[PDB]
């Protein structure tokens, strides 16, 4: 009648990914934590692009699109920012947005690469993530230019895929299918998983009817917008917040019925 | 009141009048390109 | 035309990889060696550079209409 | 300032009866006013009257006649009568002597409140309450309250 | 053109209840919980937690349509035990195990980054 106690065992932690194992929880809890990695984690991404001038070969909406998908360092600001549509400001402010300015004219015979470095924030914490090279926004011939002001705002992955912090969330349970959820026609042809523990003589594990899905293996690779562990912390906090608001509306409706 | 057009091949700019034959001053090139508007544009980055 | 900023399936930031990919091709690597030298394990991120055509370099030959 | 009613069609002129009762002779090149066939007027006894209403004249210069309302003014009403041979039957009386027998359009606005906050658009249609905004970003025209809009 | 705006997945409007309880009339002690502006990422966990009560006789959810953002969670519990009580215990049990999971994840991070 109550919730089982899950537990976490982290196998590695890198600045790109985090790889961990959640034991003693249900399948739907585990899938939902994956889906909240993909969608419900809020980050900071550009959403309001004002093109002051443009002479580049790419048109305006293509440049605003490419400025959308640039990841921004939002490791601690996104907990402080309000959602833009929730703020009481005069339609933009530093409490719900981060200002960016790009001002590039090519005055040379070399093809000048307007990269992500030319995005200049007023907030020193929210900067584009780019060791690695910068993200190419637009190339420029001599004579061409672009000037724009771009406001970034808090949002999450259901709204648009530019607010998705994860590169990839690998998720697997029962890597030798003792549960036999998937039924291979010829299990000899099938490669073993990374988490398989059977010897090379054996193809798949023996079936147990009394088993249930547990020991969920995750590999959460971030795109750079968040550290891969604060994706998981923000996801758990967001799922608990969604459930708490659902409980508050539930209490209101029960008090309305009685 | 004059409209500024960009002179096609010349890539320079010049004024134009109502009921004015469309000619550049540099080489008389016949194709003008109207400059980009001065009012604001705003794109949702979606 | 220009390189996509994100891989379409994953969302892996692949837009910063293209010039380094050209550098690793001209430094006499194979394409498969250049991709995982850039660190693209998933094949959906490998098709994003392996089958890109950098068409904007053709578009920059033409003189800009506005000046 | 003063409307008229044609009472005779001629070769190069019109004979026109105004709200004053003065039959005039004017050129073909007067303007056609949009007629208000749903306009309301009040008689001397505060009853609602309209066009095609048979009304009696109880006061004024035409007191005693009875005519049909053909056109309406703010304070004048034109009456037709087939028995009265003058002016094709038309005359005029004041209505109180009778008895029954936007700015925001095309203005670049910015939604400053709500789910579409921060979008720049152009107002297509506008009312007292709401206004339709052609959004510059999306391929879609959506309607918002005027309290949510802020012009540039 | 007819593209629904992107905030239709999760933002409610004036005159939309987040949750709507409708007492089922076919069987005793059953309710339909209509959650507006949610998806499988809520109802799947609620369904799996309601299957863990020994006193819930039926626990299901469906979306009517994937283009319209609402789910229906049907609960039938044992008599003497209200399905609203089972639902408000499922939410508390989820918040319990997720807060416990978050704290154990914090402790695992402190283990990993500090050796
Ligand atoms: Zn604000
Ligand atoms: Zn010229
Ligand atoms: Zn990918």
């Amino acid at each position: 009648p109550y919730a089982n106690q899950p537990t976490v065992r982290i196998t590695e932690l890198t600045d790109e990914n985090v790889k961990f194992i959640i034991e003693n929880t249900d399948l739907a809890v585990a899938n939902s934590i994956r889906r909240v990695f993909i969608a419900e984690v809020p980050i900071i991404a550009i959403d309001w692009v004002q093109i002051d001038a443009n002479s580049s070969v790419l048109h305006d909406e293509f440049i605003a699109h490419r400025l959308g998908l640039i990841p921004l360092t939002s490791d601690d600001i996104v907990d402080k920012l309000q959602y833009s549509r929730d703020c009481t400001c005069e339609e933009f402010c530093p409490e719900c947005s981060v200002e960016f300015t790009l001002d590039v004219r090519c005055n040379e015979d070399q093809t000048r690469h307007v990269t992500s470095r030319d995005l200049i924030s007023n907030s020193p914490r929210v900067i584009p993530v780019t060791e690695q090279d910068d993200i190419l926004i637009v190339k420029l011939r001599k004579g061409q230019e672009l000037r724009l002001r771009a406001y970034a705002k808090k949002g999450f992955g259901k709204e648009h895929a530019k607010w998705n912090p994860t590169a990839g969330v690998a998720f697997e349970y029962d890597p030798d299918n003792a549960l036999r959820h998937t039924v291979y026609p010829k299990p000899e042809e099938w490669p073993k998983s990374e988490y398989s523990e059977l010897d090379e003589d054996e193809s798949q594990a023996p079936y147990d009817p009394n088993g249930k899905p547990e020991r969920f293996y995750y590999n959460v690779e971030s795109c750079g917008s968040l550290r891969p562990e604060t994706i998981v912390l923000s996801a758990l906090s967001g799922l608990k917040k969604k459930l708490s608001d659902l409980q508050t509306q539930l209490s209101h409706e029960i008090q309305s019925d009685v | 009141q004059p409209m500024i057009y960009i002179c096609g091949e010349c890539h320079t700019e010049n004024e134009i009048k109502s009921r004015d034959p469309i000619r550049c001053r540099e080489c008389g090139y016949r194709i003008m390109y109207k400059k980009r508007t001065k009012r604001l544009v705003v794109f949702d980055a979606r | 035309m220009i390189i996509p900023v994100r891989c379409f399936t994953c969302g892996k930031i692949v837009g910063n990889k293209w010039e380094a990919y050209l550098g690793l091709l001209q430094a006499e690597y194979t394409e498969g060696d250049a991709l995982d030298a850039l660190g693209l394990k998933r094949y959906c991120c490998r098709r994003m550079l392996l089958a890109h055509v950098d068409l904007i370099e053709k578009l920059l030959n033409y003189a800009p209409l506005e000046k | 300032q003063t409307v008229g009613v044609i009472v005779r069609l001629e070769r190069e002129t019109f004979q026109v009866l105004n709200m004053y009762g003065k039959v005039v002779t004017v050129r073909h090149q007067v303007t056609r006013k949009k007629d208000n066939r749903f306009a309301v007027a009040l008689d001397s006894e505060q009853n609602n009257i309209h066009v095609k209403d048979i009304v009696k004249v109880i006061d004024g210069p035409h007191s005693g006649r009875e005519g049909e309302i053909r056109h309406l003014f703010r304070s004048f009403a034109f009456l037709h009568c087939k028995k009265l041979v003058e002016n094709g039957g038309m005359f005029v009386c004041k209505t109180r002597h009778l008895v029954l027998a936007n700015e925001l359009i095309g203005q670049t606005v910015r939604i400053s409140q709500g789910p579409y906050k921060g979008y720049i658009g152009v107002v297509k249609d506008a009312t007292e309450s709401t206004a339709r905004v052609e959004l510059h970003s999306t391929c879609q025209t959506i309607s918002v309250d005027r309290q949510r809009l802020t012009t540039v | 053109m007819n593209a629904p705006p992107a905030f239709e997945s999760f933002l409610l409007f004036e005159g939309e209840k987040k949750i709507t309880i409708n007492k089922d009339t076919k069987v005793p002690n059953a309710c339909l919980f209509t959650i507006n502006k949610e998806d499988h990422t809520l109802g799947n966990i609620i369904k799996s937690q309601l299957l863990k009560d020994p006193q819930v006789l039926f626990a299901g959810y469906k979306v009517p349509h994937p283009l319209e953002h609402k789910i229906i969670i049907r609960v039938q519990t044992t008599p003497d035990y209200s399905p609203q009580e089972a639902f408000t215990n499922a939410i508390t049990d989820l918040i319990s195990e997720l807060s416990l999971l978050e704290e154990r994840f914090r402790v695992a991070i402190k283990d990993k980054q500090e050796g």
